[PDB]
């Protein structure tokens, strides 16, 4: 346990061997206390020290203690790791790739992951650096599975951060570099890799319809909606934003997924006991009833209008509002008989029970809705009978209530539903 | 029916 | 999302 006024002279001392020691006093104290000094260790002026330990080739020893101790500080706050970027730690680490020693190679690797994992600017310019051709040949081997596995592990996690953050999104270069190696490592059976191989290709499909098609051309979308059924939570989770994430791009986009069977896994999705879980579901059930009317009969084929019906009678209310977008997107976009279907499954109660919510915004998507399906109930000619249901649910009142609701846009919505349906 | 992200 | 960032601990 050295203070960090003994770190100072021994890394003062000129003595390569005194400077080890002291790096490694350094290296225990930012991995051991809980409370670590990383500040203290900063305002001493050690960085640029660690950061020149980096290129002791005939100590690698030295090498491992000054890229622990670099690591460390900075997986700190953002400027702790600017001090570490600030001491020209990224040229030095990237050189760090191609030591040796697997131990050593491995130090670096996650500290460019820590400081990539700052933000955007900070991974360009590791990027900028030239840190994806090293990386990626740590993995150019025949089968993943000779190499060790806490290894792997760091190598997928820095190479998702590198992966990780939008404004802006990584270079479009960079992106189709990594993904062939992502693509492996996501086939991977390492449930780490796994999950943090998931949460790249998340990182990659939230943005424009372009960058979805580049994930979704390299045919992982498969593999995804297998690792939307696996049990471990840690990869559910990634799986289930990365396929929400490919729905929100084209019609054709989204058919990919349905092509690949992840509709038969949201049964249990939408049951699911993590409210995320249910929460991503829903979401991602919402923007494929945004689609086209054949993919709309795919919902219906599967059985899951009356699991759209339980979520929006009882979940978390978040939940319950990603299932009224669902609703009021289906009703948008369905033809009259997918609509009849949906209200013989029992939408009306829960949708005008949720019209007592305190949020605006849903009751908006739910009298959008409401609208929607007397659309269809006037080429049928049945208006009344659905004003009847409203009506015996306690609905009609509770659209009484909210034309005296407060926020501007309830109204004309209420105001026009009675107009035309109601007096 | 717009589909909303992300 | 997951950490940012990780601490190489004992």
């Amino acid at each position: 346990n050295w203070s960090v006024e003994d770190i100072v002279k021994g890394i003062n001392s000129n003595n390569l061997e005194s400077q080890l020691q002291a790096t490694q006093a350094a290296r225990k104290l930012l991995s051991r206390e809980k409370q670590p000094p990383i500040d203290n260790i900063i305002r001493a002026g050690l960085i640029p020290k660690f950061v020149s330990f980096l290129g002791k080739t005939d100590c690698s020893p030295i090498q491992f203690e000054s890229a622990w101790a670099l690591t460390n500080i900075a997986s700190g706050t953002s400027e702790q790791t600017k001090a570490v970027v600030d001491g020209g730690a990224i040229p030095a680490f990237i050189s760090l790739l191609a030591s040796p020693h697997a131990h050593i190679s491995e130090q670096a690797v996650w500290a460019l992951g820590n400081i990539a994992g700052d933000g955007s600017a900070f991974r360009d310019l590791v990027i900028k650096h030239g840190a994806i051709d090293p990386l990626l040949a740590l993995l150019a081997v025949p089968d993943l599975s000779t190499l060790a596995c806490g290894y792997l592990r760091n190598l997928t996690w820095t190479l998702s951060n590198l992966c990780r953050n939008k404004n802006p999104a990584p270079p479009l270069d960079a992106v189709e570099q990594i993904l062939p190696t992502l693509v492996r490592l996501l086939h991977h059976n390492d449930p780490e890799v796994l999950a943090d191989s998931c949460w790249a290709i998340s990182y990659l499909t939230d943005g424009p319809n372009e960058r979805i098609e580049m994930v979704v051309k390299k045919g992982v979308v498969p593999q995804l909606v297998k690792l939307l059924g696996a049990t471990e939570l840690p990869i559910v989770t990634p799986a289930l934003r990365a396929i929400g994430n490919i729905v929100t791009g084209t019609d054709e986009q989204t058919q990919k997924v349905i092509d690949a069977g992840a509709l038969a896994v949201f049964p249990s999705l939408l049951t699911n006991p993590k409210t995320n879980i249910q929460k991503e579901a829903t979401w991602t059930m919402s923007n494929i009833t945004a689609g086209r009317q054949d993919q709309i009969q795919q919902v219906v084929n599967h059985g899951l209008v009356p699991f759209l019906v339980g979520v929006l009678s009882k979940a978390d209310f978040k939940t319950q509002k990603e299932a009224a977008w669902a609703i009021t997107n289906y009703t948008s976009g369905g033809t009259v008989e997918q609509i009849v279907y949906l209200v013989h499954c029992g939408i009306i109660e829960p949708l005008m029970n949720l019209l007592s919510a305190k949020d605006t915004k849903i009751i908006q998507v739910i009298l959008d809705a409401i609208s929607n399906i007397f659309q269809a109930a006037e080429k049928l000619g049945e208006t009344e009978k659905l004003s009847i249901m409203i009506e015996e649910c306690g609905g009609l009142d509770k659209i009484e209530a909210l034309q005296r609701h407060e926020n501007e846009s309830v109204y004309k919505a209420s105001l026009n539903l009675i107009e035309k349906y109601f007096s | 029916p717009p589909k909303k992200r992300a």
